[PDB]
């Protein structure tokens, strides 16, 4: 399929499929693959893939936090080179937030 | 290989700790400064292998709160994660 790696497209996709794009591979199956971070070969290896999918820690607490409630994030805007600071969290409960400043704020989006 | 470092001793900040990192581990311009990014940066930018060696941890922890606490906590999870860091802790 076409690549989708905008905030409203992977939004709704998110909602209404629950799952994420194609175009999304984890950390390890990228680096499975032969990624490696600090060369910022991930298109070379990983045509057309962007990193998402990982379990995100919310380790600051900015985002709401429940019983039973994990978050996830994936990688916004994305296409070659060096990673950039705009991220898409979504949640087991299907809440979806953003940030564009690496994650110093985010934005209730869903 | 990448060997960072940190004198303990004059990290007066949280603020100071992030800053420093930036420079040791060559983070990203608009590096977040925050737990989150630096998660993010240790596993999915930073340069490996990586030593990470912090001196006077005690000193570095008291104008910190528990900041000092919680980054190498980060660093330590980066590595049960699969990343081949080493921390030297003095």
């Amino acid at each position: 399929a076409q690549v989708i790696n905008t905030f409203d497209g992977v939004a709704d996709y998110l909602q209404t499929y629950h799952k994420l794009p194609d175009n999304y591979i984890t950390k390890s199956e990228a680096q499975a693959l032969g990624w490696v971070a600090s060369k910022g070969n991930l298109a070379d290896v990983a045509p057309g893939k962007s990193i998402g999918g990982d379990i995100f820690s919310n380790r600051e607490g900015k985002l709401p936090g429940k019983s039973g409630r994990t978050w996830r994030e994936a990688d916004i805007n994305y296409t070659s080179g060096f990673r950039n600071s705009d991220r898409i969290l979504y949640s087991s409960d299907w809440l979806i937030y953003k940030t564009t400043d690496a994650y110093q704020t985010f934005t209730k989006i869903r | 290989m990448k060997k960072a470092v940190i004198n303990g001793e004059q990290i007066r900040s949280i603020s100071d700790l992030h800053q420093t990192l930036k420079k040791e581990l060559a983070l990203p311009e608009f590096y977040g400064e925050n737990l989150d990014a630096l998660w993010d940066c240790l596993t999915g930018w930073v340069e490996y292998p990586l030593v990470l060696e912090w001196r006077q941890f005690e000193q570095s922890k008291q104008l910190t709160e528990n900041g000092a606490e919680s980054v190498l906590q980060v660093f330590r999870e980066a590595k049960a994660e699969g990343c081949d860091i080493t921390i030297i802790l003095s």
